[PDB]
RNA sequence: AAAGUGUACUUUAUAAAGUCAUUGUAUUGCUUACAAAUAACUAGGCAGUUGGGUCGGCUGCUAUACUAUAGCGCCCCAAGCCUGAUAAUUAGCUAGGCGUAACAGCGGCAAGCCACAGUAGCACAUAAAAAUUGCUACCGUUAACGCAGCAGUAAGAAAGAUUGGACAAUAGCUUAAGGGCAGAUCCAGGUAAGCGCUAAAAUCUUUGUG
């Protein structure tokens, strides 16, 4: 489920996060678990293209923000897609709308119906 | 290798583009499928179609028209697992979660008699739709009761039904 | 015989190095300007600039000699001292001391006996 | 090689702080030595020019 | 250049930096002369051989010097070039070193240069490079191997050491997360160059006892 992309997981590349999101996660905010939560480090996705052969990997383009400021002049592809630890950071408006849905997902995981490790 | 700059992406796409149009293949596949294995192939076809559209530049729900046909084939075949997987990863397959689709899947599972599967579909659907219809909930409850009566002899089935009933009541 | 080199290397670096000229467990060193990739005691040099006696004497000090004028000349040309030569120059006040990186490895518990089997025979 | 950790604990903070100090110290050391070499380089060049004129 | 540059890569609630790619005023040099063992029971040697002219002699991207190593190669032209030449025997050279009042004579140690890696012909490799890189033929053992790397074994010879420990120090390779690798090297074992000391006790050394 797309709600499972909020919590970082081991061996979870950005490609899995991007693919399992509405509209391929265009215009979303993503960051790795090794980055400090208060450092304001994240990627903003502007364009996504799937792999020619595999069709399970994605080349993403966007902007890189450090301390809420751009680090480069023009959009560039994400060179660290293949690394692990990526997770989804919904915007405040999305967080408010997804409040009840997150509670439902957490309850299902707690009861054991949904296994986040498998997904 | 993909270009570093976004301004050079258009040239990269135009060179040796992969096959993108799979509507004809999917339509033929849906009709020809009569077993669970064919249903799995259709799911792979949906995934490839949803991923392939990005090369043209579309980011919409490509697999929005054949969802109903796939449900009908699954109900006739009698396997509900493909539908359970689809709802679990609805976005990944390019299917937009909607109430009419949830009702159709629940009715198909209820007709098959798998109340436990009906509860699973409803529970997964509740993670995409904020408000679940009360009439649909009653239908699933009836399906669970029918499932329990049909498979009352299996203790494991009874435990699964009880667990799903608690989940529906809690959520 | 041992004419000093005049042409500078074209594909390697010049360094200021310590040359072992001691006896059995009685080290003594000479500082010279030599090509980076050579034998330790090779006869190819540009100049000999100093000497060092690392062991203490009756006065409790170590003794070090160096050409002050020529050290500056070779440092200007591009000669790169080794780690130990930096320590000698830093303490002698020719150039500022070079900071060292932090260390985490548990230090060796047998440094003066691990490589001397004669002591281990008695141990 | 670089050190990264998903756990925001004291160990991670210590490694970052120590690395910053070492890099800052080394950068300052490099500037001082180069300035001395440049100053000495000018002095020897001037001496050679004087010697050439005398010859 | 112990440098600059980057729509590049990595680390940061702590940041300075490094990594990768690329850049030099002509963009990595040729030639000549002198010295160095025997040797005439080696007297003739050379025909691309000596010289001249056209052409070729590549890996670009300041301007001139009327083309600015070369029989180095093709074609053409003129007959010249060497003559203790040509052919043989022996040896790595310099030098430390040993004898001698010196002159001379001979060639164990530290280091510099050159050549080679079973034999020969080639490809890379230009500028600092082929023991531990390839292709082919051949020789010796058994499609493979060649210890003139350290230790070690067999035969030969009057006569040639352990199948040892350690990267702690010096030098080197890699790496900004402070590490990894190493028969160079440092130590030990073995062998009557050489140098030093011990092989007997003494108020339990009056540098004592207290
Ligand atoms: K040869
Ligand atoms: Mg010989
Ligand atoms: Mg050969
Ligand atoms: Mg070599
Ligand atoms: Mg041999
Ligand atoms: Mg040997
Ligand atoms: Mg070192
Ligand atoms: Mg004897």
């Amino acid at each position: 489920s797309y709600l499972a992309q909020l919590v970082p997981r081991d061996k979870r590349t950005l490609s899995n996060v991007i693919l399992n999101l509405p509209n391929h996660g265009i215009g979303g905010i993503f960051a790795r678990d090794t980055w400090h939560p208060e450092s304001k480090r994240y990627w903003e996705i502007l364009e996504v293209v799937t792999a020619k052969d595999s069709s399970a990997k994605v080349d993403a383009y966007g902007y890189l923000y450090y301390q809420g400021e751009k680090t480069h002049p023009f959009p560039k592809r994400v060179h660290s897609v293949w690394r692990y630890g990526w997770y989804w950071k919904p915007k405040p408006e999305q967080e408010k709308l997804l409040q009840p849905l997150k509670e439902r997902y957490n309850t299902l995981v707690d009861m054991g119906i949904i296994d986040p490790s498998q997904l | 290798i993909a270009p570093s700059q976004l301004d050079k992406l258009e040239k990269f796409v135009h060179v040796r583009p992969p096959k993108t149009d799979y509507e004809e293949d999917i339509k033929q596949a849906i009709s020809s499928v009569t077993d669970n294995e064919g249903l799995k192939k259709c799911l792979d076809l949906f995934l490839t179609n949803h991923a392939a559209q990005t090369w043209v530049g579309k980011h919409e729900y490509a697999n929005a028209g054949q969802v109903s046909d796939f449900i009908k084939v699954c109900e006739k075949v009698g396997s509900s697992a493909p539908l359970v997987t689809l709802w679990q990863s609805a976005y990944r397959y390019g299917v937009d979660p909607t109430v009419p689709l949830l009702r159709s899947s629940a009715a198909a599972c209820a007709a098959l008699g798998e109340g436990a599967d009906a509860a699973l579909v409803l529970l997964y659907g509740s993670c995409y739709i904020v408000n679940v219809p009360e009439d649909l909930a009653a239908a699933v409850r009836t399906a669970l009761e029918a499932h329990e009566k049909a498979q009352e002899g299996n203790a494991e089935a009874l435990a699964k039904v009880q667990k799903y009933r608690e989940a529906l009541d809690r959520l | 015989m041992n004419n000093l080199l005049t042409q500078l290397p074209k594909h390697d670096l010049l360094k200021i190095k310590l040359v072992r000229w001691g006896f059995n467990k009685k080290p003594f060193y000479v500082l010279s300007v030599m090509k980076r990739r050579q034998a330790r005691n090779s006869g190819n040099r540009y100049e000999d600039i100093g000497w060092w006696d690392p062991s203490p004497h009756q006065d409790g000090n170590s003794h070090f000699g160096i050409k002050f004028d020529r050290v500056k000349y070779w440092l200007s040309q591009g000669a790169v001292p080794t780690e130990k030569v930096y320590g000698l120059f830093g303490q002698a006040g020719i150039i500022p001391q070079k900071p060292a990186p932090p260390k985490y490895k548990p230090a060796d518990g047998n440094a003066d006996t691990k490589w001397r089997p004669e002591l281990q025979k008695n141990l | 090689r670089v050190f990264t950790s998903n756990k925001m604990d004291e160990e991670r903070a210590k490694r970052i702080t120590e690395q910053r100090d070492f890099i800052q110290a080394r950068v300052e050391w490099k500037k001082a030595t180069i300035s001395l070499y440049k100053e000495w380089r000018r002095t020897f060049l001037q001496k050679d020019i004087e010697e050439q004129h005398t010859k």
